[PDB]
């Protein structure tokens, strides 16, 4: 074997050449950005989520 | 036949899943030509 997939059809792991190891693939972070805020009559200061 | 003649489809690796695919296999339980 030269590579691993999931149960989907996504690659979860590869054999290194140049070593001959097994190195797990995870999709690197990634996330939505939401804004805590009371308003800005109550205060301009915000929370980032 | 029984149960022989299959083989790993690709250099793909798959750990505890179950994978389909249509390929040239000898159909499970086939009538096989054998020779002495």
């Amino acid at each position: 074997q030269q590579f691993g997939r999931d149960i989907a059809d996504t690659t979860d792991a590869v054999r290194d050449p140049q070593t001959l190891e097994i190195l797990d693939i995870t999709p690197c972070s990634f996330g939505g950005v939401s804004v805590i805020t009371p308003g800005t009559n109550t205060s301009n200061q915000v929370a980032v989520l | 036949s029984f149960t022989r003649g299959v083989y790993y489809p690709d250099k793909v690796f798959r750990s505890s899943v179950l994978h389909s695919t249509q390929d040239l296999f000898l159909p499970f339980f086939s009538n096989v030509t054998w020779f002495h």
